[PDB]
């Protein structure tokens, strides 16, 4: 019985920490999206009000 | 103060790309107020699409009188020619106000509420110029230079009830000419759920044959949903350990209240609302039946657009829905469920 | 078509358009008005409309006439002078068409008053009360089995039960115009045929066909064919 | 009259209306429940009363305090009632039947001593001025036996310190889905004028060791059981008046609909032709 | 010790997905603030140019 | 506007007016079926309500002449910070009358414990 | 509506209150005098003020109330207090 408590614990930190990482790294997908769009609209309103 | 106005705007603003010109009349509405609108419709879209007929408060009554019959005639060009426009009355209440003192003033004999007798012609003969007009007319009258079009004129008449009077003279006269009605109730909107449309009131005698295809397939349900949360939202006020059947649909019911509800100035497209209504109607919010939901729906908008935008073009041009768009959709959501 | 001696149907697509436009005529003519706002001569113009609709030694006219009832309200004057000259009452509800019967027309609330004994004939007479009183009925332990469930019904209900649900499904009519929709071939039942339909599941034959065999199936014989293939 | 006022008025008593046919599904559910219950209750307390009528009544006889018919000074009522209102008249019904009771007692001189297992009870009679010396309250939608245990504890102190000298419990009865009655039933000292055990008179009952600790812990027994099935035969009785009074207030939330929409009706007719009389005449 | 690896494995996603929010709702605030700057930044040169 | 005003004001005004039309819905039901026939959290919103309602009223100094008491200025932040407290129900315990006729949320407190 | 109009107040005598036996059948909340506190003594002012607040709220409470067999002793007290008064 022993010998699979390693064995069936394995998948908890192997797939945990591989889910962990990957949400992680989607914030800063989040973030780049939501700031890189940020700089556009900036640039975009500025060459708008100015030709209104 | 129930959105009447804004629910016609936003409409306007909806039409920055379709084909769709806009036509907005605002019968004696005070100049500032005319002037809010006109820059917040350069400011959040396009003014280029729409023309804007005033007659204020200030002005004579033989103004106000005529102007929507101006605009109309203003869009009856396109409808002629062979184009689609969309034309707003704004207070239809306020033109008939104006016809009756113009016809008292002229010793005209009094009506029902004062109102002179044709009344009802007044309106009648305004409204009955919105139509959808085939390509034998459009090519006799161009006389031939368009030739396989047909043009068309929607239009939008905004009338204000005195405490929710349906009764009354003009409001009746209006809901006899016009074929559905969105019904705005105030009661909605003093709770929050803007906009406050009341369906089973609310209903278009057109039926769904103005729907596109994939809007039509995932709306069906809906109406039910609503109409069932009528019934048992008056057990949620007090009581609890029903049936889970009925538990389920009352919670769905007041989750799918939950998703019909939008900011002002944010217009949604057909792919963006198609999906959104997916994920109420194949049950994905059954497990997120909290007050998440417009984050939920927000993150899903975003989340769709970084990843999948070619399906949103596909959805965008034809609306179209068959057994390979309902797996991909499956698997949009089923997908998007795993992140926040 | 009437004095070529045929029967006619006219039919009218709102009554009320017709008792309105009165309204607006008399105001631009300036007469002074009464009750809710009508005209001086609301029955008057009523009254010359229809006592032109009528049978005669040779043809008749019959009509169909689309009601609106201002406000809900049965006791407005358009309402209460129209109502003298109905002789019936044909109500379309919602709640059938739900169910999928057509024509979706409530029984219950549906009336005529050619439905008396000494009119239309006795047997016709307690046959159609014999109808109202077992859809009433229903109508009740429906509300019933609801609030409780269906172990309260007792043996007796249980048949009441059965037989409302053949007789609501025999109502159902195939029509030749609504072919596309159903695609079935359409029928026409003579009154005596839908009498002996209704008398026979009333008195219990047929107790054993299966309430599916109704549906749509136009008369009774017909029902039988449609039980012996089901 | 006013048109806007009748129409608030027409508003509130249709949602109203709209109100009291949900209770009655509240009501109609909360009555399954209990009334499966109670079915499972009943064998068990039928039995367990059937057992001691067996003992009542056969030879080899221990004497027992609540086993002998002795004299009556003055007699305990255990009184089960709702916490809630909007149960008709359920509670007015048993709380008279026990006043005219008691009343029978107070003319031959003999007091009572009341047991209150509901608020509504707590309230009725400390305000009329029975004897209230036990009183639990809001026992809840699942009553269990532990909480009225302590209660019936009291009224067992009483009665064998000897003070107590004959007891009932008074409950009404769910005689069927929408019929029931109060009554009155005798309870501890266990009435001799049940049927001999004539028809096994072979027996005369013999014990185990200790008959006077086996039978006092199978009284105490048979006390408590009696006392749990007639609280939960009064809770279905409550959760079917409770139904039968919410389709009467339905119905009557109808009944004023339909005539204050005439009410209506008429006024707003008024109201259209005093004006159009009005602007005729001054128009002139 | 099998019962204990479940436990941290359930544990894990709850911190990661709450560590990818607090990125999210960072760019939110960054870009109210960023997209007021630009609002005003331009609005000043409407100023400048529309007197002149 | 929540684009013109603070938007916690905005969600302060739209959380205010959520909840007295939620109470005004229950009055009558109340007035015949009775207060025992709410359920918990529609007695906890029919308390908020009332403490919400109560802390809508305030002194003038200008209607000091008819009443007796001091008047009563309000600063804008003290308002929403106070609303907003009341419905977030840091101050559910008080009751109702140490919040009538005060001024801010402070002098809640502050008549609070003097009642 | 005129008059109410004009004048500097009003005083309402109501059917009802005549009937139950309130005479003078005044009803409070609905009457008001607008000069108020100014035309009193200045014991009649420190006096009133307290009666004119607690008759207002006693009615509002007398209606919540009707069916609670059982009540807090603060709206209990208010309450008893304005049936004495009245
Ligand atoms: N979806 C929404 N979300 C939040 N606020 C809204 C929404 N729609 C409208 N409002 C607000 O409701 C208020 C009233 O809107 P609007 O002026 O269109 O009502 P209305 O019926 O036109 O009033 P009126 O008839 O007096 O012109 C405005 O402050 C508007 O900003
Ligand atoms: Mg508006």
């Amino acid at each position: 019985d022993l010998d699979l408590a390693k064995a069936s614990a394995t998948d908890q930190l192997k797939k945990a920490k591989a889910e962990a990482q990957v949400i992680i790294e989607q914030a800063n997908k989040r973030r780049s999206q939501i700031l890189d769009e940020a700089k556009a609209e900036a640039e975009q309103e500025r060459t708008k009000i100015v030709a209104q | 103060q129930t959105g009447k106005t804004a629910l016609a705007i936003d409409a306007i603003i909806n039409q920055r790309d379709s084909g769709i010109k806009a036509i907005y009349v605002a019968i004696g509405q005070k100049a500032s107020t005319i002037s809010n609108v006109v820059r917040k419709l350069e400011e959040h879209g396009a003014l280029a699409n729409t023309i804007v007929v005033v007659a204020t408060a200030s002005e004579s009554a033989a103004l106000q009188y005529l102007a929507p019959y101006a605009g109309a005639a203003m869009g009856e060009y396109f409808r002629d020619r062979g184009e689609d426009a969309l034309i707003i009355y704004d207070d239809l209440s306020k033109q008939a106000v104006a016809y009756r003192q113009i016809s008292l003033l002229l010793r005209r004999p009094p009506g029902r509420e004062a109102f002179p007798g044709d009344v009802f012609y007044l309106h009648s003969r305004l409204l009955e110029r919105a139509a959808r007009v085939n390509a034998e007319y459009v090519e006799a009258f161009t006389k031939g230079e368009v030739k396989g079009k047909t043009g068309s004129l929607t239009a939008l008449p905004i009338i204000e009830t005195q405490a929710g009077d349906v009764s009354a003279f003009v409001p009746t006269n209006v809901i006899s000419i016009t074929d559905g009605q969105i019904f705005l109730e105030t009661n909605l909107f003093n709770a929050g759920i803007r906009p406050a449309v009341n369906p089973g009131i609310s209903v278009s005698r057109v039926g769904g044959a103005a729907q596109t295809k994939i809007m039509k397939k995932l709306s069906g349900g809906i109406r039910t949903a609503l109409a069932q949360y009528r019934e048992l939202a008056a057990f949620s006020q007090f009581a609890s350990d029903l049936d889970d059947a009925t538990r389920k649909q009352l919670d769905h019911g007041q989750k799918v209240t939950e998703l019909l509800k939008q900011k002002q100035y944010a217009p949604m497209s057909v792919a963006q609302q198609s999906l959104v209504l997916f994920a109420a109607e194949r049950g994905y919010l059954a497990d997120v039946e909290l007050s998440k939901i417009g984050s939920f729906e927000a993150a899903l908008l975003a989340y769709v657009d970084r990843d999948h935008a070619p399906l949103m073009q596909e959805i965008n041009q034809t609306g179209g829905y068959n057994d390979e768009i309902e797996g991909k959709l499956k698997g949009i959501l089923d997908s998007f469920k795993a992140t926040q | 078509f009437r004095d070529e001696g045929r029967d006619v149907l006219l039919f009218v697509d709102n009554i009320y358009r017709y008792t309105l436009a009165g309204t607006e005529v008399s105001a631009l003519l300036g007469r002074m008005p009464s009750a809710v706002g009508y005209q001086p001569t609301l029955a008057e113009e009523m009254g010359v409309l229809q006592e032109r609709i009528t049978s005669t030694k040779t043809g008749s006219i019959t009509s169909v006439q689309a009601v609106y009832v201002p406000a809900d309200d049965l006791t407005d004057p358009s309402p209460a002078t129209t109502f003298a000259h109905l002789d019936a009452t044909v109500v379309l509800s919602r709640q059938i068409a739900s169910l999928g019967i057509y024509p979706a027309v409530d029984p219950l609330d549906s009336t005529s008053r050619q439905l008396d004994p000494l009119v239309v004939g006795q047997e016709h007479y307690d046959t159609a009360r014999g109808v109202q009183s077992i859809l009433q009925r229903y109508q009740e332990l429906k509300d019933i089995i609801a609030i409780l469930g269906m172990d309260e019904l007792s043996e007796e209900d249980k048949l009441v039960v059965a037989r409302a649900r053949k007789i609501q499904r025999f109502l159902s009519q195939p029509f030749f115009v609504a072919e596309v929709f159903t695609g079935s071939p359409g029928k026409y039942v003579s009154l005596k045929d839908t009498i002996r339909g209704f008398k026979g599941i009333m008195e219990g034959e047929y107790d054993h066909l299966p309430e599916q065999a109704f549906y749509m199936v136009g008369s009774i014989e017909e029902a039988v064919e449609k039980a012996k293939k089901l | 009259a006013g048109a806007k006022d009748i129409r608030s008025k027409i508003a509130s008593v249709q949602n109203t209306q709209k109100i009291t046919k949900a209770m009655e599904m509240v009501a109609a559910s909360k009555m399954r429940k209990s009334q499966d219950r109670m079915a499972a209750s009943r064998p068990y307390a039928e039995t367990m009363r059937k057992v001691i009528g067996h003992l009542a009544h056969g030879n080899l006889e221990y004497k027992h305090p609540y086993l002998e018919d002795r004299d009556v000074k003055r007699v305990g009522y255990l009184v089960v009632s709702t916490d809630r209102g909007l149960a008709g008249g359920l509670n007015i019904n048993l709380f008279k039947k026990l006043l005219a009771e008691m009343k029978t007692w107070t003319d031959k001189g003999v007091q009572a001593d009341l047991a209150m297992i509901g608020s509504k009870g707590v309230s009725f009679f400390n305000s009329v001025g029975g004897n209230v010396v036990a009183q639990v309250t809001g026992m809840g939608d699942n009553p269990s036996l532990s909480e009225l245990i302590g209660p019936v504890k009291v009224m067992l102190q009483a009665y064998d310190e000897g003070r107590l000298d004959k007891l009932y419990i008074v409950s009404n009865k769910f005689i069927n889905t929408m019929s029931q009655v109060p009554t009155i039933s005798q309870l501890l000292p266990l009435p001799a004028s049940d049927d001999d055990d004539l028809k096994h008179k072979s027996w005369d009952y013999l014990y185990e060791p200790d008959p006077k600790a086996l039978l006092d812990t199978l009284l105490r027994r048979y006390v408590e059981s009696q006392v749990y099935q007639g609280v939960v035969e009064n809770l279905a009785s409550e959760q079917a008046a409770r139904m039968v009074a919410m389709k009467a207030a339905t119905d009557n939330g109808g009944s004023l609909i339909k005539e204050l929409q005439l009410v209506y009706n008429k006024a707003r007719q008024a109201s259209i032709t005093q004006e159009l009389t009005e602007i005729v005449s001054g128009a002139a």
